């Protein structure tokens, strides 16, 4: 009397949030499946991030620039919010150039275009300039997974460059829920809900499909002993 | 270790062996319900 | 120094910091100096009442 | 009749700690030692 | 990271160690825990389900010439380990006939084709001179833990249903060590330790658990 195959339903709004439901399951299988997928979603999905920044006439990370409202920390904090997608599978790392003159507001769309490189949030605010303000900045973007602090990689292309924390993972947050359900005379069944937040570079449904394939590939390693 | 996740509890836990008894008061002997039934002679109210 | 509550809590999942360590987090347009666990408590209330402000 | 332990039954030790069984968990849900041995009973430290 | 190497170390039909290394940081728990949860709950085995003893009406009685009562005898029958050699076999009945004085062990059961007893030295009852024991034991195949009240299996009028513990897995643990590969230093080394009763080998149980997890991963395929 094996259980019938469960039903997989989806409820996705936009490109940044989705809910996924799978029921019915055997007792204890909601925890068996929810935890491994949650761990994979937060550490293994490929992505892109900013790893270093060079600003003209700037010495260290805790200083301030004359002619701009923001300090060095706030500019760096805004760079960590930038979402960029590579259109070339062979492309590994690119550099972005920015030149601005006051008193305008610097946006993400003010970066010079690069082929096979796309900005996903061009309306992101960078800095505010005033009369007599200068900003000469160079941003280096890499590929990777997970979360790597600046002091770990410590990447500096040139002299007086500031490494930044690399938020590689496109997934922003994962939360799963397990509820008791029933099917006739069976009362200890499981219903699993999976909720995913993403930055839009990959759809939440895309991230789930990649996480399942990573787990399936690791299961084929129990094949050839010695 | 946590059986549901496989990760350890964040602090060391006191674990040992203890002697525990099962007492005479069981829920099997105490659950009761009624819709209608016997009534009293004089007051005509339900019995207890 | 974290740019938002999501980044600070992602660092906790990787074991970089604990929920009791005092750090710098940017939240609601202000540069706060708190722990990730106090930021986590604020999100519990915000989502329960569905009004961040 | 032969009675097995069930939710609602009362347990106690010799030092005055008593309580009713509220949950029965499968073995893979219980906390376990690093050698794989799971525990039998979980007691709240707030009663001490 | 390059594909890990798989290593197997086995001690008889009851213990085995399985090693997979090197893995990425955190993948030891990601792989180890789900396998342990499946191994402890979902592996099929065999169990004693119903017993009939001649001249015995219920389990709250005694037998003349026998030291143990029916309750104690049934408690001994829950420790019997039976291995089916045919995957298509579902149920068998074992017969025992003994006269005292003697200590009757599990090896006193009559031989049956495609059936093997894994613990022949299991004590069952003590017979005094003048005592007799004539019983039939039914062994089924199943999964999980099933109380006697749920199945209520009786082959005849005076049979006594028995609680079934079908799982052949006794104990599971996994270890995570700190390995390295060149410059990378935060890599994982995973070891699984499995204890069984002998009717299923630890390597057989590991293969069946991996298939259960792989089968469940196909449920995320068609969004309805
Ligand atoms: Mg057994």
């Amino acid at each position: 009397s094996k259980l019938k195959a469960p039903v997989f339903t989806v409820r996705t709004q936009g490109r940044e949030y989705g809910e996924f439901v799978l029921e019915p399951l055997e007792r204890g299988f909601g925890v068996t499946l929810g935890n491994p997928l949650r761990r994979i979603l937060l550490s293994s999905i490929p992505g892109t991030a900013v790893t270093s920044v060079y600003i003209e006439d700037v010495l260290h990370e805790f200083s301030t620039i004359p002619g701009v409202k923001e300090d060095v920390v706030e500019i760096i904090l805004n760079l960590k919010e930038l979402v960029v997608r590579f259109l070339n599978p062979s492309l590994q790392t690119v550099t972005l150039l920015l030149k601005a003159e006051g008193p305008k507001e610097v946006k993400a769309r003010d970066f010079l275009p690069v082929a096979d490189v796309e900005i996903m949030n061009p309306d992101l605010h960078i800095a505010t300039l005033e009369e007599g303000g200068r900003l000469n900045m160079e941003v280096r973007v890499d590929r990777g997974v997970g979360y790597v602090p600046a002091e770990k990689h410590g990447i500096k292309d040139r002299i007086n460059a500031i490494p930044v924390d690399a938020v590689f993972s496109p997934v922003r947050r994962v939360a799963f829920q397990v509820e008791d359900t029933r099917l006739g005379q069976r009362t200890d069944l499981d219903k699993l809900t999976l909720r995913i937040w993403t930055d839009g570079s990959v759809t939440p449904l895309e991230a789930l499909n990649q996480a399942v394939e990573i787990l399936r590939e690791h299961l084929t390693y129990f094949s050839n002993p010695q | 270790y946590d059986g549901r996740t496989g990760e350890p509890i964040e602090g060391p836990i006191v674990v040992g062996q203890m002697f525990i008894m099962k007492l005479y008061h069981m829920v099997e002997d105490k659950m009761h319900a009624r819709s209608t039934g016997p009534y009293s002679l004089i007051t005509q109210q339900p019995l207890g | 120094v974290f740019a938002n509550p999501d980044e600070a809590l992602l660092a906790v999942a990787h074991g970089i910091v604990d929920l009791q360590d005092v750090v710098t987090v940017r939240y609601m347009g202000k540069r706060l100096e708190t722990s990730p666990g106090r930021i986590l408590f604020a999100r519990i209330v915000a989502e329960a009442v569905e009004d961040e402000k | 009749q032969k009675r097995k332990l069930q939710v609602g039954d009362k347990l106690a030790n010799r030092h005055g700690n008593k309580g009713v069984v509220a949950k029965i968990l499968p073995v893979e849900d219980m906390p376990h030692l690093p050698d794989g041995t799971p525990v039998d009973v979980i007691l709240n430290p707030l009663g001490v």
